[PDB]
């Protein structure tokens, strides 16, 4: 029910911090549990994954060797030791948790802390680029798998993390109520039935199937 | 003032049983094809109990499985890839029934504490929470069936089914109609009601009335009853060795599904889709394939070593789960 | 106590006594064909190639 | 010079012998794997694959060491001879390990009565079951790589190492019949059937391996200042059948006192 | 070739299998015993002094974890619910001893005993037999109607002999004199060093399944 991460980033140059976070009402013990960033404008990407048990610590690509994770289940306390810091570290961090029955992953997302400084890529294009919103009628949103998407189980991964100006995304399709999904192969077309005040925000879009999720691509749909 | 009651009732007994009575089923079932040999092999062993299971209920999807066993432990199950989606601890070790909701929200669980636990799959913080505990029956629960999300029916042997509700714990209706009831089977529109006692009888009750509806009479006391597909017949099977069926609209017995090699009781009663193939778990460490319509058997299914206590069948017809009281649970196809 | 068991038992079955019936052959018949009509999707009894390991 | 035997005539008597409890071996093992080895619902136990074990080791044993023997004057080439030696030697002591495993096994079961379920358990029967065997190959394989010029060192190490083992095998049944004598007499004193049982099982077991063991190692302990005589070889092909004796006589008590084996059949 | 997320569905099942695995090693070291003595015959009283369905008790003594099952208010067929027991360690019957004077359910205490001793289920489960209420058979000595009840039996006034007799008609009901040992205790009103005794019977009884399991037997 509530999920509180700790740990306010602002150190000078060429030193060490913890960055933690805590868990109330929760199983955490049989939960897995990733650690994401979010640029001043970019999407969102893996930098840590723990499963439940402590048995697959996968890392991510663009740091690898300074970044680890311990967790406390019986503290219900996780938390990100960080070394030789850079210049490039002046995102929001989040730890959303997920679950995998044989089944809602990345369901609740953490309020997040921040990370500044005082003082070979894949990329999308579509025909369509910041379509302002006409009053009156209703927006869709249309996507193209770069990668064959669908898996021999027919498990199509189909994610639509929906970011409000606010503090923490939500979930739209795991794999509201106006919010539909129609996929055919490689198209995916996002519906939504009526618009609100509540319904303006940053929409981002799947790329990934393998051990690094890295869905960042996503375009800017605020306008 | 004894004797003309029982006059009475005599002649009651003896008019409705001229009124109940030329062809047979059997012998009109003549020149036609039989379904030939059945010899499915196991597909899928199931693991990690140690005790006898008693119960189980395939899933709405024909994917997941609930099974309970003399242990402590109540099992989720993954027919596809052999996976434990979740376990969960019993208060009471003793348990006889099992019971998967359409919704696949809720689970029940009962056996000899006289009180039936619900238990709530889909919640919040990953967890598994008992919902409600009902109690009000005076004896050990035998069968119970999710009517709906809210309503369940259950029969013990106090020799009384009955009718709750989840919301309120409060019995909603009481059927009384003598020795305990052993099994129960739920209509396929979930209009209907079938309970077979110990007095080598069954009933068939409404369940928007609450009063007994038809009666049927074969002997021993039976243990395993099935509705039919089509809802208008069911299938017994009692403790003298000998399977009938039986007909709603008829109020009659067709045929016998006996051998005269076999001299053991029928445990769990099954059908499959479409109504051909009947499948009952024996004692005699093995299951048996009748085929419905013929008084001919068809196949066997051996691989289990001890008697066989479950069985089900999935809602597309594509699997047949065996439980025994080896911990073994077997998908066969 | 006695007369209460004794009414319940009696009124039970004229009640029973009351339901037309049907002959058992037209119930039999339409067993036959409903088992006959769902017949051509049963895997249990044509094994054709999810299960599978 | 080389194998001396006395004569034709008397050999004879004593072919007939072994090949006659060979044929015996052979077949009661037989019978003994058909009753036993079904694979059903017996192989639970860890005892039973115990004496299993010792079954196949005593009837390799019998056909690798009787087939063998009815061909003595050929002396082909001595890899040969070397090969078969080890292999025999490798059987031998592998039933030793069989029975000593399996008096270890009977000796827990009254030691700790109720931790006997934990103690003993089938992942931890073949640990042991497999070193056992490992021990038997390296140290039959041991003369063939090793120091030659068999010689006295190997005679005197193929000499003891099983001497404790047999000895052990008595310890623990001592301790197995004074257990029981004293939970009958504590039985008594609270105020017996189970004691004369185990007296009567392990009496006729005990007196058959001090029997046909005692001789064959004595005479090999004593004939070790190079000293020996016609009637030393004599007395040795003798005790050769004594000792393999075995093979005919511990399957078949093994798998008759149990009364588990009679009810199943 | 497993999925994201089939790999880390794989290890779910995996601290599944775990945790049963712990928790079922759990209920390997503890012994069951079944009471099943007539309800007026002292178990209420047997039961603490040791100290709706099926009532569980779980006592301990040296290091010793036993569960008591006391199927009490059932009320049902016992044909149909006895199977879940077939396994017990033991089965603990208890008479009052003091009930031959109804007239008899002394007859019906007889027949259970019998029913329940050649039992399928239980023809190698040890039987312990508690005759209790001693006070009150002693104290009737003076007007025992032992010879009203049986005129053609004629016995010593004693209560030794008639306890004696009464011993081997128990013990004479017995049909498996091979597999099947039934104990008796002498149990008193005041006693204290009940659960000595079965602490004692069951010990035997694991020594000689274990003799029985091994292959000596
Ligand atoms: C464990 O080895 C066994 C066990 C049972 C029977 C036969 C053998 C081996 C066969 N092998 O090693 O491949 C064998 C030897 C031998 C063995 C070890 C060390 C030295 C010799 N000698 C034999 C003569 C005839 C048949 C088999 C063997």
């Amino acid at each position: 029910v509530q999920l509180v991460e700790s740990g306010g980033g602002l150190v000078q140059p060429g030193g060490s911090r913890k960055l933690s976070c805590s868990a109330s009402g929760f199983a955490f013990s049989s939960f897995g549990m990733h650690w994401v960033r979010q640029a001043p404008e970019k999407g969102l990407e893996w930098v840590a994954y723990i499963s439940s048990g402590s048995g697959t610590i996968y890392y991510a690509d663009t740091v690898k060797g300074r970044f680890t994770i311990s967790r406390d289940d019986p503290k219900n306390t996780l938390f990100l030791q960080m070394t030789s810091l850079r210049s490039e570290d002046t995102a929001m961090y989040y730890c959303v948790r997920s679950i995998y029955y044989y089944s809602s992953p990345f369901d609740f997302w953490g309020q997040g802390t921040t990370l500044t400084v005082s003082s070979s890529d894949i990329v999308m294009t579509q025909a369509t680029s910041s379509v302002p919103v006409t009053p009156g009628e209703s927006v869709s949103i249309s996507c193209r798998s770069s990668k064959s998407l669908l898996h021999s189980n027919g498990n199509t991964y189909l994610y639509w993390f929906l970011q409000r100006p606010g503090q923490s995304p939500q979930l739209l399709i795991y794999r509201p109520d106006r919010f539909s999904g129609s996929g055919s192969g490689t198209a995916f077309t996002l519906t939504i039935s009526r618009l609100e005040a509540e319904d303006v925000g940053v929409y981002y879009c799947m790329q990934h199937l393998e051990y690094p999720l890295t869905f960042g691509a996503g375009t800017k749909l605020e306008l | 003032e004894l004797d003309q009651l029982r006059q009475e009732a005599e002649q009651l007994k003896n008019q409705i049983r001229d009124a109940r009575k030329d062809a047979t089923l059997s012998q009109i079932t003549n020149n036609i094809d039989p379904v030939g040999r059945i010899q499915m092999r196991t597909r899928r062993t199931l693991r990690g109990h140690l005790a006898k299971i008693y119960a189980m209920h395939w899933g709405t999807d024909s994917r997941l499985l609930v099974s309970a066993s003399q242990d402590g432990k109540l099992i989720i199950w993954d027919s596809y890839t052999t996976n434990k989606v979740h376990a969960i601890p019993l208060r009471s070790s003793w348990v006889m029934t099992c019971a998967y909701a359409p919704s696949g929200n809720y689970v029940a669980c009962g056996g000899l504490d006289n009180i039936c636990s619900i238990y709530n799959l889909k919640t919040r913080e990953g967890n598994v929470r008992v919902s409600r505990e009902l109690a009000g029956h005076t004896g050990y629960l035998s069968c119970c069936r999710f009517l709906d999300d809210n309503q369940i029916v259950t029969s013990s042997g106090d020799t009384t089914c009955a009718l709750w509700d989840i919301e309120t714990g409060q019995q909603t209706t009481t059927f009384t109609g003598t020795g305990d009831v052993m099994s129960l089977s739920l209509a396929p529109d979930t209009r209907l009601f079938v309970s077979g006692a110990c007095d080598a009888s069954a009933k068939l009750w409404d369940v928007r009335e609450g009063m007994c509806r038809q009666t049927f009479t074969g002997e021993s006391d039976i243990n395993a009853i099935c509705f039919f597909p089509n809802g208008n017949a069911f299938a017994t099977g009692s403790d003298d060795a000998t399977c009938r069926l039986f007909d709603l609209r008829a109020d009659q017995e067709l045929m016998t599904y006996s051998h005269d090699n076999i001299i053991c009781g029928i445990t769990s009663v099954s059908f499959s889709k479409s109504g051909r193939l009947l499948l009952a778990g024996y004692d005699d460490f093995n299951c048996n394939v009748w085929d419905a319509l013929k008084a001919d058997r068809a196949g066997v299914l051996a691989g289990h070593d001890n008697r066989v206590s479950c069985l089900g069948v999935t809602d597309d017809g594509m699997a047949v789960a065996t439980g025994s009281w080896d911990s073994f649970l077997k998908i066969w196809n | 106590a006695s007369i209460a068991q004794a009414r319940k038992l009696v009124e039970q079955l004229k009640m029973e006594a009351n339901i037309d019936r049907i002959k058992v052959s037209k119930a039999a018949a339409d067993l036959m064909a409903y088992c006959e009509a769902h017949a051509k999707e049963d895997p249990l009894l044509t094994p054709v190639p999810p299960f599978r390991e | 010079e080389c194998f001396m035997v006395l004569n034709p005539s008397q050999q004879l008597a004593i072919a007939v012998l072994s090949l006659t409890l060979g044929t015996f071996t052979v077949l009661e093992n037989l019978l003994v794997l058909c009753v036993i080895l079904h694979s059903r619902s017996l192989r639970c136990r860890p005892s039973y694959h115990f004496i299993g074990s010792l079954a196949v080791a005593d009837l390799l044993g019998s056909v690798i060491f009787v087939y063998s023997f009815i061909d003595f004057h050929r002396k082909d080439s001595r890899n040969v001879f070397l090969f078969k030696l080890g292999g025999v030697t490798a059987s031998f002591t592998a039933s030793v390990g069989s029975l000593f495993l399996t008096a270890i096994d009977r000796y827990i079961s009254i030691h700790r009565p109720l931790a006997y379920k934990r103690i003993v358990t089938r992942p931890k029967a073949v640990v042991a079951f497999c070193l056992m065997w490992t021990i038997a190959i390296v140290i039959a394989v041991l003369p063939l790589l090793g120091w030659n010029c068999i010689d006295e060192t190997y005679l005197m190490f193929w000499i003891g190492v099983t001497s404790v083992l047999l000895l052990f095998i008595v310890y623990a049944y001592m301790y197995i019949l004074w257990k029981a004598h004293s939970h009958a007499v504590r039985m008594i004193q609270r105020g017996a059937r189970m004691d004369i049982r185990l007296a009567k099982t392990l009496v006729l077991i005990l007196v058959v391996l001090i029997i046909c063991w005692g001789p064959l190692l004595a005479i090999m302990v004593y004939d070790v200042f190079g000293k020996m005589n016609k009637l030393i070889k004599t007395v040795f092909a003798f005790c050769s059948m004594l000792c393999l004796l075995n093979s005919t006589v511990n399957p078949i008590i093994y798998a008759l006192r149990s009364k588990d084996l009679r009810h199943a059949f | 070739t497993l999925s994201a997320e089939d790999k880390a569905a794989v290890e779910r099942s995996k601290m599944i299998d775990r945790n049963l695995r712990e928790d079922g090693e759990k209920a390997a070291r503890e012994v069951k015993l079944l009471l099943l003595g007539a309800g007026e015959s002292g178990k209420s009283t047997i039961v603490k002094q040791m100290k709706t369905g099926i009532v569980e008790t779980h006592f301990t003594f040296k290091d010793l974890h036993f569960k008591m099952f006391d199927v009490g208010g059932q009320r049902s067929e016992r044909k149909k619910w006895i199977h879940c027991f077939e396994g017990v360690t033991a089965i603990i019957f208890c008479v009052a001893l003091s009930d031959y004077d109804l007239v008899n359910r002394m007859h019906e205490s007889m027949k259970l005993f019998d029913s329940i001793c050649n039992n399928k289920w239980f023809t190698d489960t040890s039987i312990i037999l508690f005759l209790n209420k001693k006070d009150l058979f002693e104290e009737k000595i003076k007007k025992s109607p032992l010879t009203i009840c049986y005129p053609e039996y004629a016995g010593s006034n004693t209560y030794e002999e008639a306890a004696a007799y009464i011993q081997c008609q128990f013990e004479d009901l017995n049909k498996r004199k091979d597999t099947k040992e039934i104990y008796t205790h002498f149990t008193c009103a005041t006693d204290t060093k009940n659960v000595q005794f079965v602490f004692d019977a069951v010990t035997d009884v694991i020594i000689k399944n274990n003799l029985k399991d091994c292959g000596l037997f």
